[PDB]
């Protein structure tokens, strides 16, 4: 009920990719199985704890949805932390990173936050792009990276946790 | 006379243009799959009720996006959508109406953004004459009726302007963003609990009292009973005087569904679990029963067997004794007897 610090967060990737389920585990400790698209923007709110300091997560859910890409990128400049997430059964979402990334280059603030999360890492039976692949992009741009499973509740709490570190961590100095 | 266009008065234009008929089709075909993928989904941890909110926000958010497409009017970035009712709690059925308001920051919005809502009343209207979903109250929450600044919606509720204020008031203090833009919605709720004249329609003892001495058990020997009247509503205002008691909010407003306000009496420990565990026992009985027996008939019917509705009535009744118990030591806590 104290707050501290407004954490402004984005997560945008392309429409399947599990942004919603993500943001889903993390706001209320549950998976949606089901497909339900985002139209144009949705939020959550969550306060955390860091160092004794409570962090309100004001979380923007954006629609994947080539439709809303005008509404999404005049978020990008209020956000603090931006979440990068493709799909790791889904090549074609992998590829689309390098753009989702020039697009925050070109539209977001000069010193956000940004991280690159691999989701549905539980599915790997249908997997298309290799962890490594994943850790070796995201090394090159200089992000951080983890595989998420929304379905089973993997690193959604630290993904979370360490962009919103990396935020406190940068406006503490 | 002529086809209508996708935004006609269906009682002016019953027969809407191939265009227009195929957007509408578009429409009733997102809601029918959106009941298709609750049936196919069945035991999935996220309840019927709260997919089923899910669902019909994206749509209606789709069908606000494509109105202003359509009348090549540009959305206000200052407007806000808010959702009341059953939608706003996460617990309307397939048959529950559409309960949503306008609030504006500027008064001029409201000449360029009030057509835009008179023609999306038109076309719920129009889908709910098919398939009795969606209904726009014309004397209810709609945001052709309620659409104005805080200071204007204010005012409605101060004067007369609107019949059962109080209906409206709860409404208001009940209700959930759309759109991530909730601040005019924060403004209008504290200058409902700033007047003086609301003061005691807004406290949780009127909400416990509601929930105690308006929505009373059936009386005895009766056969048929209302999973809304007997069980819902005593639900929703002890829940309603829970979250004004202990002031739990979220921007999102998460509080507001049963799940919502209970995930927080949990975290907080404000409330022993033995009585937390029955208002959620109750709460999911009853509004399996609600959500099967609207799709059942295809409309809103909550009478059901007083025998199957045993069960919960006796659990009520506990919670009744618990509300009646709250009020006391509410009573007794303004009191403050020392010694
Ligand atoms: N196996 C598995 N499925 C997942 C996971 N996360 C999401 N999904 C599934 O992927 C589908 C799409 O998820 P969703 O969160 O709606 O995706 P999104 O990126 O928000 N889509 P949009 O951009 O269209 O709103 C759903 O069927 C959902 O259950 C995950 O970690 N594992
Ligand atoms: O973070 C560790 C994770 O590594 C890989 O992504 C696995 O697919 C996943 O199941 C495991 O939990
Ligand atoms: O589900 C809608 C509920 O909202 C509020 O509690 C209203 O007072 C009442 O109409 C109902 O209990
Ligand atoms: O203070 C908390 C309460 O404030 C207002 O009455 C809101 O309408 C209600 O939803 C919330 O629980
Ligand atoms: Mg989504």
């Amino acid at each position: 009920s104290h707050m501290d610090y407004l954490f402004k967060l984005l997560l945008i990737g392309d429409s399947g990719v599990g942004k919603t389920c993500v943001l889903f585990r993390f706001s209320e400790d549950a998976f949606n199985s089901t497909f339900i698209s985002t139209i144009g923007i949705d939020f959550k709110i969550r306060t955390i704890e860091l160092d004794g300091k409570r962090i309100k997560l004001q979380i923007w859910d954006t629609a994947g949805q080539e439709r809303f890409r005008t509404i999404t990128t005049a978020y990008y400049r209020g956000a603090m932390g931006i979440m990068l997430v493709y799909d790791i059964t889904n090549e074609k979402s992998f590829d689309n990173i390098r753009n989702w990334i020039r697009n925050i280059e070109e539209h977001a603030s000069a010193d956000v936050e940004k991280m690159i999360l691999g989701n549905k890492c539980d599915v790997n039976d249908k997997r298309q792009v290799s962890k490594e692949r994943g850790e070796k992009l995201a090394l090159d741009y200089g992000i951080k990276f983890m595989e998420t499973s929304a379905k089973a509740n993997i690193n959604v709490e630290n993904a979370f946790f360490t962009l919103a570190r990396d935020i406190k961590a940068k406006m503490d100095k | 006379h002529m086809f209508g266009s996708l935004y006609s008065d269906e009682r002016d234009k019953p027969l809407l243009s191939p265009t227009a008929q195929k957007k509408f089709e578009e429409y009733q075909n997102k809601l029918a799959n959106l009941s298709k993928i609750i049936r196919e989904n069945e035991g999935n941890e996220v309840s019927p009720w709260q997919e089923w909110e899910n669902g019909l926000r994206q749509i209606y958010k789709e069908m606000i996006y494509d109105a202003f497409d359509a009348l090549g009017v540009e959305m206000p970035k200052d407007m806000e959508v808010h959702f009341a009712g059953s939608l706003a709690k996460a617990q309307a059925t397939e048959y529950s109406d559409l309960d949503a308001f306008v609030i504006v920051k500027n008064d001029e919005d409201i000449k360029k953004v009030k057509p835009v809502f008179d023609a999306l009343n038109n076309l719920c209207q129009r889908i709910f004459t098919a398939s009795n979903q969606i209904y726009p109250d014309p004397i209810g929450i709609n945001p052709s009726r309620l659409i104005g600044t805080p200071d204007d919606l204010f005012g409605m509720l101060k004067d007369g302007m609107v019949a059962d204020v109080e209906a409206t008031a709860m409404s208001i203090l009940t209700s959930k963003p759309v759109l991530p833009r909730y601040e005019c919605g924060e403004e209008l709720r504290d200058k409902i609990k700033q007047e003086p004249s609301f003061s005691n329609m807004v406290s949780a003892k009127k909400f416990y009292n509601k929930a105690i001495k308006d929505f009373t058990a059936p009386k005895e020997g009766a056969e048929v009973v209302s999973v809304k009247t007997h069980i819902m509503r005593p639900i929703d205002f002890m829940l309603m005087g829970l979250r004004e008691e202990f002031n739990l909010y979220s921007e999102d407003g998460a509080h507001l569904s049963a799940p919502g306000t209970i995930r927080l009496l949990r975290e907080k420990n404000l409330l022993p679990e033995e009585q937390i565990a029955r208002i959620e026992s109750v709460y999911n009985q009853a509004m399996s029963k609600r959500f099967e027996l609207h799709a059942e008939h295809k409309k809103e019917h909550d009478e059901m067997p007083y025998s199957d509705a045993k069960a919960m009535l006796d659990e009520v009744a506990k919670i009744r004794e618990l509300g009646v118990q709250r009020v006391t030591r509410i009573e007794n806590l303004e009191n403050a007897k020392k010694l």
